[PDB]
């Protein structure tokens, strides 16, 4: 559900 | 007279050579913080004030993902001041900035969702949902808002140079952009994989480049990484 | 509920990334001389980061003065970067004007505990007399500095330590000792006060050798300083953070 | 009188 930017 | 560079306010996302968080459905921890903190308070509470309400709401939560390396993973914000009075917006007049022109001034909102592929920059999911949730944000403020998707680096410093020297800011009293991409420190990402210093977005507004918002309070928000690793936090002594 | 590795700071510069920062050689820095101008002034009423601006304002308003030479109307320019989560008001009782009880009655709940007695540790640490390979000068007023935050920080509420004239390892060193005092446990809050040349992200010491400032504030991070966390946490950075003089801009 | 640091 998490995703890094 | 004044200096090169002044009357400016910038938000991030993350701190140093560390990494913003994302959520797949829901977008940024931190353009959804923002926005949840300046649609309440605007109305009583200056700029910087917010972005600290906005810091104690990063600062609380935490990443929840069981079985990646993201679970429980956490993010810090920042703003960074030159600001010389206090920011209202006022959707007190005489300490802060006059900010009482309509429209309240021009605001650019430039993201970066999709990646042509030429270095390794994956899909920022909910990034669509960041963009959209800015656009409303900064149109309810007050603002004639400028956007932007899916840019290259130079048609970024190309287009931000435009919007700097647009006429309209003659007329306003103050100035907001936001980019949201995939970035570095210091830099963010075209959709070709190329960086843009953000030391050159800065110098496109500052009072020798901009002289028509000179004395107006300018308005950054970066919502982009600033390093390659996660932070996984510490416990509580 | 846990915390991120670093959070809870303030840190003021004396110049943007870049620029760099004009010294009185009688009357002190122009960072420094505003700064204690303002905290003396309005720390009974105002925040620190509400200080901070107006100290800005005093610096985006003086110009140089220097016939002849080619500092002569030059300008400057500070900032503030913030990472706090609440107020954060010094409360003054005594020494600077202090703030009244209903002040505190009105203002307590919504801003970082500042009630220990003293209010903080303090270590304020200036390199003036530089001896190395570099072309580092020697720091002229760079003592009016150290001996004005000395006094403002006493005035304030705060446990002062000092530290004159060291090499990059010795601030490192003893940095990382003054951030391990236990003191800490008990005190509600932390400032910090390097004065010395730099360059941009480190200053330097007598050695002419570097500190990169991002490992000194690592130390007093939630990680690497426990007895600091969720407690606010001050720097002020006096120092250059490049070698160009802003020769400033006309107001169309 | 203005030095720079």
């Amino acid at each position: 559900a998490x995703v890094a930017x | 007279r004044l200096p090169t560079r002044s009357d400016m306010i910038c938000g991030y996302a993350c701190l140093k050579g560390t990494a913003a968080m994302r959520n797949t459905k829901r977008g940024s921890w931190y353009i959804e913080a923002l926005a949840q903190v300046f649609s309440e308070r605007a109305c009583d509470m200056h700029v910087a004030d917010m972005l600290v309400k906005v810091n104690a709401l990063i600062k609380d939560r935490e990443g929840y993902a069981p079985g990646t390396e993201f679970h429980r993973c956490k993010e810090m914000s920042e703003y960074c001041s030159t600001l010389c009075r206090h920011l209202y917006l006022f959707p007190h007049f005489q300490l802060a900035y006059r900010l009482q022109s309509r429209p309240r001034g021009l605001a650019l909102v430039l993201s970066n969702v999709h990646f042509t592929g030429e270095k390794e920059l994956e899909f920022r999911s909910g990034g669509d949902v960041d963009h959209s949730t800015l656009v409303t944000l900064f149109k309810l403020l007050g603002y004639d808002v400028h956007v932007l998707c899916d840019q290259t680096a130079q048609e970024m410093q190309e287009k931000l140079q435009n919007f700097a020297q647009l006429p309209a800011h003659r007329v306003t009293d103050s100035c907001i952009v936001a980019l949201l991409s995939h970035g570095v420190e210091g830099a963010i990402y075209g959709v070709d994989g190329k960086l843009l210093q953000l030391q050159e977005v800065f110098q496109l507004f500052d009072n020798a480049n901009c002289p028509s918002l000179q004395n107006k309070p300018k308005m950054f928000f970066i919502q982009a990484c600033r390093g390659d690793e996660t932070d996984r936090g510490v416990d509580q002594q």
